[PDB]
């Protein structure tokens, strides 16, 4: 009795930015689905930060570097909005050295296999002085929605390295998700809907999987309705 | 009476949380009272939050 | 009496005084919370009439 939707054209311009259609639903169900399939993208979708970070010289996040025109913090700020995509490991650690007088890009840091940085343009910090050394180790796993610093301090159970700054971890790949539900003809179906969902990532996640864990979840929490 | 002194100094970083006063500058007072999902928050055709 | 400010502090268990140093006092960038060993005193109170 019920017409099911596929997923046809997925227009992709910008690496960030995407324009995906779902052609053959029902009328109500561009709405139910787009809706409830915001509700899912923008909260609960897998994606890698960087967790924690050891700079060579400093002791915490409220020091300073003599030849780095940022503050620590302001560095682990940068850190924060690194997007690295990693293949087959959990948790992976980098290691980022350069000295001279060139901004520190994230193109400088060390590449793994397993480890693909999106924007090799990033600025992680600047270097003033001529012999100005840097070295860290930043520390990228994957992990769901947003897990602040504050509550990793928990479990610790000898997390002493005095030198291991923790940082914020802002897990979503999700930026911005928008759905307009228009009509849609598919030769004879008197009125069907064509639902376009447009989303903006950090390129770690392409958007066809993204949605399609979207709705993998989606139909998982149902399992709790298909019966009682 | 005092033999020595030892000053520790804390650098506590607080972000926001409910109860923070918070006020524009037109006299608009007012203390946050949910802290609340992206998703739950009023968007806008073009799928931006507030 | 004088009050000292030793690192050995009566009941309290060796990872208490883990952030302590051996004079007593905390390291620099060590991330604290409440109750956290700061500078460990003691203070003298002799026959103690129990």
């Amino acid at each position: 009795e019920f017409l099911k939707p596929r997923l046809v054209d997925i227009e992709q311009v910008s690496s960030t930015h995407a324009k995906v259609t779902l052609e053959p639903l029902e009328r109500g169900f561009g709405h139910t689905l787009g809706n409830a399939l915001r509700r899912i993208l923008l909260s609960s979708m897998p994606g890698c930060a960087v967790t924690e970070v050891e700079i060579d010289g400093v002791l915490h996040e409220y020091s300073t570097k003599e030849g780095v025109q940022e503050d620590i913090l302001e560095i682990l700020l940068n850190l924060k909005g690194l997007a690295v995509r990693v293949q087959g490991k959990d948790e992976v650690i980098l290691t980022l050295n350069k000295s001279g007088i060139g901004p520190v890009t994230a193109a400088d840091i060390t590449h793994d296999g397993d480890v693909e940085i999106v924007k090799p343009q990033h600025v992680i910090c600047h270097l003033t002085d001529e012999n100005a050394s840097i070295s860290m180790r930043i520390k990228v796993q994957r992990g769901r929605g947003y897990v602040p610093a504050s509550t990793r301090i928990h479990s610790e159970e000898d997390e002493r390295p005095i030198g291991r700054l923790l940082v914020d971890a802002c897990y979503s790949p999700v930026e911005r998700i928008a759905y307009n539900v228009e009509a849609a003809r598919v030769e004879q179906r008197t009125d069907l809907d064509k639902l376009v969902i447009e989303m903006e990532t950090n390129g770690t996640i392409d958007p066809e999987e993204a949605i399609r864990r979207a709705a993998t979840i989606l139909a998982e929490q149902l399992e709790a309705f298909v019966d009682l | 009476g005092v033999l020595k002194i030892v000053k520790v100094y804390l650098a506590v970083k607080r972000r926001i949380q409910p109860g923070d006063k918070m006020a524009g500058r037109h006299g608009n007072k007012g203390v946050i009272s949910k802290i609340n999902p992206i998703e739950d928050m009023p968007y806008d055709e073009n799928g931006t939050p507030v | 009496g004088p009050e000292e400010i030793t690192a050995d502090i009566p009941n309290v268990g060796e990872a208490a005084l883990s952030k302590l140093d051996e004079s007593g006092i905390v390291y620099i960038g060590a991330e604290v919370t409440g109750g956290d060993i700061l500078v460990g005193k003691v203070t003298p109170k002799g026959e103690t009439q129990l």
